[PDB]
């Protein structure tokens, strides 16, 4: 492999770490979110246009649209937990138990 | 011997088609006919089994245990009617359901050709005899005794599932007939001996082996009267039948795989008869009882002789009458007195004649008096240990006395003595109880006239 | 007796009645014609009669 | 209330000789009583017990006991008569058995 | 778990602990039964600014009524122990 | 000293008190998802440490 | 929510489904988690109020991560071999992520800590469908790439799975997280005969479904969310509690009834394999399923607890809505072991 | 069809049956006074359906048949051991507030169904939302524990919060001393006990919490003793109300749907009046709860669905 | 006399958040009979802004 291709598996390890360790914020885990969903676009579209896949270049299209999906869904929960809270720190959400 | 089947399968919806006072008598009027009928098993050959299907089979050691469940069933009705009178209609119905249900998984067990299929029915008869202690035992401790005799049994029957199916993968077949003709030695490696015990636990829990058998007294003392009676002389039977089975794909790991369970066996029948000589509780003692007499059965089944086999055979049935006689008796003082405690009712034999009579017929059957089959069977068993070990004949001999001591300490409690004076409840003896007591002994001595029906397939 | 209306009256709801009856006889004569044509096409495949 | 629930007392026993002084033990209807009795002695003394033993008593020798006493007394008779031996150490013939080769 | 359970004898500790810190207050003439008018010479003021100091301490809200009658540091601990429902 | 306390105290009653000591060992979590997330995280790193390197 | 509103949404969590269960597309697969996950997320918060939220945010959070792991495991099984057909899953990272993602997806230990939670937190409706029509997808995928998975991984997950199901649901006395963990360790039974024969994994996952549906319809009939408010129902209609203990006791996994078939099965299929040690623990451990299945039966059917004097006025009224399914779940629920063999069907 | 998502998909919606005489009228006041007769005369004027008080046995007059049952079946507590005997060791006194309340949330979910359903006004005596006055004379008087105002406070919180308030509240005035004359006049021999602190009690908790909660809701038209008897001006005082202020106006189709789904289904309605809270006073032993289910399923009327007892004439029923 | 069954006092054990009570879940508490928490009073604070003078 390049040393693009593991600059990008680099980038995509670096924010599911970010994900995985909360701080405080939940709009925070929503940007790490959306910086994973970034780097997977860059990688398949550099693997698609490596090998001349001409069919697969949609495929990098939809899976922003979902993308979108996911940030838009992330957005309107965070909505509603600040309704609740006045903040949308991740400490509020701890009423259910194991 | 779906003739014998099915007739159950029909004394269900009887119960649950019978207008509500007529449950009791159309209930024992048909388990006393399906006795009659399961009285035609006692005819078998000397060679070989009764194979009727590729499903059931009848043999010379199972027979009798079918008789003596389709008898019991008749006595737990009669001996259930009383405690049960303010119950509803439907509760009745279920409780008589739980009853024939148990008869009929107890029946399919005794006659299946399946290694699998007698785990799955010797397994199915958990969940009604569980029902019946939970539900219509007296106390508070009763919810307890259903786990120490839920999870006991449990945890010794799921390995042996494991290793029966271990067994299918081998050899191709779990049929009993196939298992015996193309029998193997087995070797002596880690393997096979854990295959043992895993072969052997279930039924040495289900006895109950010393040590394995703190679920028995829980379970015989919570119970109701019924599930007493079902539990000390058909379910303990469940271990012995199981153990003379599967005990011929083991040779010879059983020669030294046998010593610390003999060794257990010995001195836990030493230590229980020892138990009984200070009990408080009267359906204690007799649970006891039953785990000396066990522990006997489990030696004779362990030393591997067909004089032992002989005994071990006699010892089941004969234990299987006098343990259900003895609880029914202490269930006829409990019913009048309300308490389970022996010194609280004394001198009994002034107030009620024949029933101290029916306490000493049971009481010198308890001891083993000649030639009651219960003497037939310790004594089979005894000189079968005498061959195996000149010296066993000290701590059965040791036994033989214990037994007599804590048998007749039991009467002179419970019949001489004088009467308790602030005790005035005490009502003459209903002919239902007389009759039961005279249905549970009448038998015993008849087999005593004619012993080689209850001697196995070994005579 | 009944203070309320009690939506299912004297007379049973004979339109769901007669669908239910209708339903089971069509499953019953359906299942006996299948069951025939699969003896007869079993019979001519392995040429018993 | 000082009390922890609502709750019926613990009634007394009921006799069955009070209502009913030859009460069988059975139920407290005499009649039903009296017919539980009655199916209880004919079908467990009379029907199963008596018969079923008498039933016992007369089953059919499937074991073959008298059979073998009658083959043992005709096997004693020919191998006393000729001389034989009456019992030998072989169950099997040696003719139809193989043993192996080498035994070193 | 939570907080252990306070006892009268912390209770007094802080108390006496928050008296001595407030400036106007020598620490060796300072008793639990100092009257603070009398003994220890302060007037309303003083007092409300020592009731707002236990506020503090305690985390809990005195009235205007109840805390004028605290008038030495052994009334304060029985007002204290009786709201908590502290008896040991 | 045998049937009551010490038969008791091996079988039984050591399976209950370790099945209830695991029982709130496991059940016990404060349903905070930064805790278990991490766990998350150490589990993932675990997985691709021990099997994963070896195939 | 309108019920137009909410048919369309329930449809499109099952299209979700139906879409990752007959694509031969990693993308579309892909899309089809998605979909399932963006139509689910309004179900769980149908009755608005806290807990539901923060359920549904739990959801979210774990099922997002779930699904970016799943992407990313696509791309570099497409970048080690240019193929997107779900098959034998050409490199092992990325098996190892696949297996990760599909497993935090169903919940397996130790990604199982969402479960209860999200349990907990939402209705009983909702619940029973998290619990029964949302392992359906990963469990497919799954069952499609049995060839290729790490045993030890996979064996090693659903171990945990059992033991942690058992050692938390003995500590519960809220319905809700009972039946969330009993889930948790069905899923383990499920995924450990899955490297051996996906015919068990798919008897056992029907198994399952029918007795959690009988479960919970039984739940929702008689609207018991804890152990105390499910004692009161033998004073109102005891033919409930009857069957529910009967269901109890199948989901113990008693002979002889059905809920015996799937785990006898699984160990027969794991000791053709040589296997023997492993099917010996999970029975171990199945026990303490059926100890605390043994204690809701205690306090719901085989004693009387006491009771309160406004129950009077619910015996004057009748049960309005009538579910039709319920009799025909008990009885698959309870009498079907002799009915084994049909099992041939299935593969 | 029974009512439900199907019917609202398709036609049904709540909103076009309202005419401006939705209107639901509650008639609030303390013992003895003439609300009851006021009710009576508003419903007749304005067209209403007239709910008669909820008493003990109001659940039985909507089952079966609407004669009452045994009080050993229902209700199990008596308004005259009350009056005789309030501070009764064996609980009575918060067993009847219990299970008044309960009866009061059935006739709320009633007449809630029935306008929903029809469109027509209903005028109910008091309410949910009124009898806590009476439970508050109970604590301030010594007949009932803390407790069982935590236990009412708890079940009112969970209950009453899923239903609309009444459009217009009727209060009607009459002084205790007055009151006291008509209880004396009536010839009640058990009301005779009724001390004048009790009613003060009802009358203090009226006038200080409900009347200005409820005010804060919608507007309240009160009215002194000699004012009621005429109706026709009380009428004509509640057409020209101006009410556009509570949560009424507020009320879309798809919350109407809830309501209607709520009201209907009295089993979800009296879900949360049976929580496992243990007093002593409303908790009952495992054999007395058996014993009086097992007398109850043996009515002639009760051991089957209402359709399928023959015992009291039910035909056809192998075909059901 | 009669069969026990269980009273307030047993039947008190089923009534908590969880089974086996320990120091740190002692004070857990049960869930409200309605999955419905009370709302909090998080207020919020509307922004103050000077329009003119200047
Ligand atoms: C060898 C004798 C031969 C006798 C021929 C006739 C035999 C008839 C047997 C009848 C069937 C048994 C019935 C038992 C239940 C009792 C029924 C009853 O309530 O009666 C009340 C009735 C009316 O009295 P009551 O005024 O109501 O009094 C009530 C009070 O409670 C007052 O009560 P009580 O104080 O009168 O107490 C009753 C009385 C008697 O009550 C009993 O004890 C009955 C049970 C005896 C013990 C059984 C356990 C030991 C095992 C023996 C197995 C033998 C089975 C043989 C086949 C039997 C088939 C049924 O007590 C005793 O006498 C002592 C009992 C202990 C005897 C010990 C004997 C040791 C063994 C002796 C040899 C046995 C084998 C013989 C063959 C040997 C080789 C040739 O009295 C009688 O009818 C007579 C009592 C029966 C005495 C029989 C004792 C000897 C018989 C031994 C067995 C039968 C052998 C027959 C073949 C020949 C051998
Ligand atoms: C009230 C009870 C209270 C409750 C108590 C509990 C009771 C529970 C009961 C439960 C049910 C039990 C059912 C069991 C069924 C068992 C039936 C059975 O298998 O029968 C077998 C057996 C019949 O054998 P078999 O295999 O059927 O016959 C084969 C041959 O082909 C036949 O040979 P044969 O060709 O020579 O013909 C002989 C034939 C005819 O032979 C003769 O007539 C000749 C007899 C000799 C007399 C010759 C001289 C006398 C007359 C001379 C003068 C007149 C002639 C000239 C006229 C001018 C006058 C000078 O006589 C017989 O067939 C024998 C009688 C049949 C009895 C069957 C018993 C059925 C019992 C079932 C009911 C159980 C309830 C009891 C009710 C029974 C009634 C109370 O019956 C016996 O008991 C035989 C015993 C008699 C032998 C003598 C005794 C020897 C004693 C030596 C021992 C001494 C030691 C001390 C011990 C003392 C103890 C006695
Ligand atoms: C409370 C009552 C419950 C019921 C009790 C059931 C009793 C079960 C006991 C099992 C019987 C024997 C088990 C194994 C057979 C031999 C035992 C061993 O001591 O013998 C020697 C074994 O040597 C050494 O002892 C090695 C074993 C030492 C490790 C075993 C652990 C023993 C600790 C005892 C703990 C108590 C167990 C019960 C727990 C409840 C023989 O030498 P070796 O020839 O090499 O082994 C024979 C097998 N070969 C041929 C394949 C080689
Ligand atoms: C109340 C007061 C009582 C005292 C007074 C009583 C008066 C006298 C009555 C007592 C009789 C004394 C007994 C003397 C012995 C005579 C009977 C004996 O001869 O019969 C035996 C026969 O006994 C029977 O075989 C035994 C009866 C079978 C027992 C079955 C019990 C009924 C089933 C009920 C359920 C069982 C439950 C237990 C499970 C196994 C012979 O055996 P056998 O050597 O062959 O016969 C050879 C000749 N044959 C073969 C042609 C017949
Ligand atoms: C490796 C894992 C192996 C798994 C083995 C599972 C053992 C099966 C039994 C599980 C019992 C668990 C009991 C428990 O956890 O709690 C202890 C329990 C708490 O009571 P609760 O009902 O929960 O509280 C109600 C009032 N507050 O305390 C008790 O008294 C329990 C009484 C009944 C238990 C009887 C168990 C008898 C077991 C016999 C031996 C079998 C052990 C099985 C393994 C055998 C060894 C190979
Ligand atoms: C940042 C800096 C800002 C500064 C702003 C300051 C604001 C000043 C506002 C002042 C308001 C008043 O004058 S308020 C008017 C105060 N005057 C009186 O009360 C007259 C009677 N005097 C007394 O009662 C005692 O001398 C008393 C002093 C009370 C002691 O109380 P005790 O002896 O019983 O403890
Ligand atoms: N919530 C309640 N608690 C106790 N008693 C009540 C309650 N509601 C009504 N009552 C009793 O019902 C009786 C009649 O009710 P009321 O409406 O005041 O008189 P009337 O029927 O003449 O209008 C009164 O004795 C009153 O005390």
């Amino acid at each position: 492999m390049p040393l693009v291709y593991m600059n990008i598996i680099m980038a995509f390890a670096i924010a599911l770490a970010g994900l995985l360790m909360y701080r405080s914020h939940l709009m925070s885990s929503l940007l790490c979110l959306e910086g994973m969903m970034l780097s997977l676009f860059i990688m398949s579209t550099l693997i698609i246009l490596n090998t001349h896949f001409t069919l697969a270049n949609m495929m990098p299209i939809i899976l922003l649209v979902f993308a979108a999906c996911e940030a838009a869904l992330g957005l309107s929960l965070l909505v509603m937990v600040s309704n609740t809270y006045g903040t949308d720190y991740v400490q509020n959400l701890n009423l259910l138990q194991c | 011997m779906l003739k014998i089947i099915i007739p159950t399968t029909m004394l269900l919806p009887m119960t649950w088609m019978s207008k509500h006072n007529m449950i009791w008598i159309n209930a024992t009027v048909h388990s006393l006919l399906i006795s009659l009928i399961s009285l035609s098993l006692l005819n078998q050959l000397g060679e070989n089994s009764l194979n009727f299907s590729l499903t059931f089979f009848s043999d010379s050691l199972s027979a009798p245990l079918l008789v003596l469940t389709t008898w019991l069933l008749p006595l737990m009705l009669m001996a259930s009617q009383s405690h049960l009178s303010k119950e509803t209609t439907t509760r009745k119905k279920l409780y008589i359901t739980m009853l024939i249900l148990l008869q009929l998984f107890l029946i399919m067990t005794f006659t299946a050709t399946e290694l699998i299929l007698f785990y799955i029915l010797f397994e199915a008869t958990l969940v009604p005899t569980l029902i019946i202690i939970t539900r219509w035992g007296n106390q508070t401790e009763r919810l307890n005794a259903g786990l120490y005799f839920l999870f006991y049994t449990l945890a010794g029957s799921l390995p042996l599932l494991v290793a029966l199916v271990y067994i299918q993968n081998t050899t191709g077949s779990l049929n009993f007939l196939i298992i015996h003709y193309w029998s193997h030695p087995l070797s002596n490696s880690w393997s096979n001996i854990f295959m043992w015990l895993a072969c052997i636990m279930a039924f040495m829990v289900k006895m109950p082996l010393y040590g394995l058998h703190l679920w028995l007294p829980k379970a015989h003392v919570e119970a109701p009267i019924a599930g007493s009676m079902v539990l000390a002389a058909v379910l303990l039977k469940l271990g012995g039948y199981g153990m003379m089975r599967i005990t011929t794909i083991l040779n010879p790991l059983t020669n030294y795989m046998a010593y610390p369970f003999l060794m257990l066996s010995m001195w836990g029948m030493i230590m229980t008869s020892s138990i009984c000589l200070r009990q408080t509780d009267l359906k204690s003692l007799i649970a006891y009882s039953s785990v000396s007499h066990m522990a006997l059965v489990i030696v004779a089944i362990m030393i591997q002789t067909p004089w032992s086999f002989m005994g071990a055979t006699a010892l089941m049935i004969a234990h299987g009458l006098t343990s259900s006689m003895l609880f029914c008796l202490a269930n006829t003082n409990y019913e009048r007195v309300h308490s389970r405690t022996m010194i609280l009712a004394r001198g009994l034999q002034t107030l009620l004649p024949l029933m101290a009579t029916w306490w000493l017929v049971a009481s010198l059957t308890n001891l083993a008096l000649p030639p009651s089959i219960n003497l037939i069977g310790e004594l089979f068993i005894i000189t079968a240990s005498f061959s195996w070990s000149n010296i066993t004949i000290i701590l059965m001999g040791m036994n033989m006395m214990i037994t007599a001591l804590y048998s007749l300490y039991m009467l002179i409690t419970t019949q001489r003595g004088k009467y308790t004076h602030h005790i005035n409840n005490i009502k003459p003896s209903f002919t239902r109880e007389n009759a039961l007591m005279a249905l549970h002994i009448l038998p015993l001595l008849l087999l005593t006239l004619n012993p080689k029906m209850i001697l196995g397939p070994l005579y | 007796k009944f203070y309320i209306r009690e939506p299912p009256h004297g007379s049973p709801d004979w339109l769901k009645v007669g669908l239910t009856l209708g339903t089971s006889v069509f499953l019953w004569i359906y299942l006996i014609k299948q069951h025939k044509e699969d003896v007869l096409e079993y019979k001519r495949r392995n040429g018993l009669e | 209330p000082t009390i922890r629930l609502q709750e019926d007392p613990d009634p007394e026993d009921e006799n069955l000789y009070e209502k009913n002084p030859d009460s069988h033990g059975y139920d407290k209807d005499p009649i039903v009583d009296l017919w539980n009795m009655r199916v209880v002695f004919f079908f467990g003394f009379s029907i199963v017990l008596v018969l079923g033993s008498t039933f016992v008593a007369y089953l059919p020798d499937y074991r073959m006991q008298e059979w073998a006493r009658r083959e043992a007394e005709r096997l004693v008779k020919y191998r006393e008569a000729n001389g034989l031996p009456l019992m030998e150490s072989n169950c099997f013939d040696p003719n139809k058995i193989q043993l192996p080769e080498d035994e070193d | 778990s939570d907080a252990p359970p306070l006892t009268l004898e912390a209770i007094k500790d802080r108390v006496l602990y928050v008296l001595k810190l407030y400036d106007k207050i020598d620490p060796e003439k300072l008793s639990v039964n100092s009257h603070f008018m009398k003994d220890l010479g302060l007037d309303s003021l003083d007092q409300v600014e020592i009731i707002m100091a236990m506020e503090d301490e305690f985390g809990f809200e005195i009235p205007d009524i109840d805390a004028e009658k605290l008038m030495c540091p052994q009334e304060i601990v029985d007002y204290i122990a009786d709201k908590k429902d502290v008896y040991e | 000293l045998l049937d009551l306390i010490w038969l008791e105290t091996i079988l039984p009653k050591t399976t209950s008190f370790i099945q209830m000591k695991m029982s709130i060992m496991v059940s016990n979590q404060k349903g905070l998802i930064k805790l278990y997330f991490l766990s998350f995280l150490i589990t993932i790193m675990i997985s691709m440490t021990l099997f994963n390197y070896h195939e | 929510m309108n019920p137009i509103i909410y048919t369309t949404l329930i449809m499109t969590v099952m299209s979700g489904t139906m879409l990752v269960m007959i694509s031969s597309h990693w993308l579309l697969i892909w899309i089809g988690f998605e979909m399932n996950l963006l139509a689910m997320i309004p179900v769980l918060m149908k009755n608005f109020n806290p807990r539901a939220t923060e359920a549904a945010t739990k959801y979210f959070l774990t099922q997002a991560t779930a699904s970016m792991m799943l992407m990313m495991a696509i791309i570099i099984n497409l970048l080690y071999s240019g193929q997107w057909t779900i098959t034998k899953m050409f490199n092992p990272v990325a098996m190892t992520m696949m297996t990760m993602a599909l497993a935090m997806k169903l919940g397996l230990s130790p990604f199982h800590f969402w479960v209860p939670e999200v349990t907990q937190g939402i209705s009983l409706q909702a619940g029973l469908l998290l619990l029964t029509w949302q392992k359906l997808a990963p469990l497919s995928v799954l069952c499609q790439i049995s060839q290729s998975i790490n045993p030890n991984l996979m064996l090693t997950m659903a171990m945990l799975s059992i033991l942690i199901g058992g050692w938390g649901g003995l500590n519960q006395t809220q319905l809700r997280k009972i039946m969330a963990y009993s889930s948790i360790a069905h899923m383990g039974w499920m995924t450990a005969v899955l490297p051996y024969n996906t015919t068990m994994t798919i008897l056992n996952l029907l198994i399952y479904i029918t007795m959690t549906l009988a479960m919970f319809m039984l739940l929702i009939h008689s609207s018991a969310t804890t152990t105390l408010s499910l004692s009161h129902t033998w004073n109102k209609m005891p033919v409930i509690t009857s069957l529910m203990m009967v269901t109890l006791l199948s989901m113990g996994g008693l002979p002889p009834l059905s809920g015996f078939m799937p785990k006898w099965m699984i160990i027969q299929e794991m000791t053709k394999n040589e296997s023997i040690i492993m099917p010996t623990l999970m029975a171990m451990t199945a026990l303490l399923n059926l100890y605390f299945y043994m204690r809701l039966a205690y306090s719901s059917s085989l004693t009387m607890f006491p009771s309160t004097n406004n129950m009077k006025m619910k015996w004057q009224f009748e049960h309005t809505k009538q579910m039709k399914l319920l009799p025909t779940m008990i009885v698959l629920s309870t009498l079907v072991l002799p009915m084994t063999p049909a099992l041939s069907s299935l593969n | 069809l029974q009512y439900g998502p199907l019917a609202f998909v398709l036609g049904e919606r709540t909103t076009r049956k309202l005419t401006e005489t939705s209107k639901v009228i509650t008639v609030d006041g303390n013992i003895c006074s003439g609300k009851g007769r006021l009710a009576r005369e508003i419903a007749e004027k304005l067209g209403l359906r007239h709910f008669p008080e909820a008493g003990i046995h109001y659940a039985d007059s909507t089952t079966g048949d609407g004669k009452p049952l045994d009080v050993q079946l229902s209700g199990n507590c008596s308004l005259e051991k009350f009056y005789d005997d309030p501070k009764s060791n064996d609980g009575n006194s918060y067993r009847l507030q219990s299970w008044l309340y309960a009866s009061r949330l059935l006739q709320y979910a009633d007449a809630l169904e029935h306008l929903l359903s029809t469109g027509q006004g209903v005028v109910l005596e008091r309410s949910i939302y009124s009898d806590f006055v009476f439970l508050e004379a109970m604590y301030r008087q010594g007949f009932i524990r803390k407790q069982c105002v935590e236990h009412y406070n708890e079940v009112k919180k969970v209950t009453a919060c899923e239903y609309l308030p009444p459009h217009v509240v009727v209060y009607v005035d009459v002084p205790v001393p007055e009151i006291q004359s008509r209880i004396q006049k009536k010839g009640n021999p058990h009301e005779m006990k009724i001390t004048a602190a009790y009613l003060q009690d009802i009358e203090n908790a009226y006038k200080k919490t409900f009347l200005p909660e409820m005010s804060e809701k919608c507007e309240v038209l009160q009215y002194s003793a000699r004012e009621a008897e005429d109706a026709e001006k009380v009428v004509e005082d509640i057409e020209y109300l101006k009410c556009d202020k509570g949560p009424w106006p507020d009320q879309d189709d798809r919350t109407f749907h809830r309501l209607r789904m709520l009201v209907q289904n009295k089993l979800e309605v009296l879900n949360y009046t049976t929580i496992p809270v243990y007093l002593p006073e409303i908790t009952i032993g495992a054999h007395q709860s058996d014993r009086v289910f097992q007398k109850f399923t043996e009515l002639p009327g009760r051991k089957y669905s209402p359709g399928y007892n023959e015992d009291v004439g039910d035909k056809w029923i192998w075909l059901k | 006399a009669r069969q026990w069954q269980p009273d307030v006092e047993w039947a008190e054990q089923f009534g908590g958040a969880v089974m086996y009570p320990t120091k740190e879940t002692a004070h857990w508490k049960p869930p409200p009979w309605n999955d419905v928490d009370p709302p909090k009073d998080t207020l919020v604070s509307n922004l103050t802004l000077n329009f003119g003078p200047q």
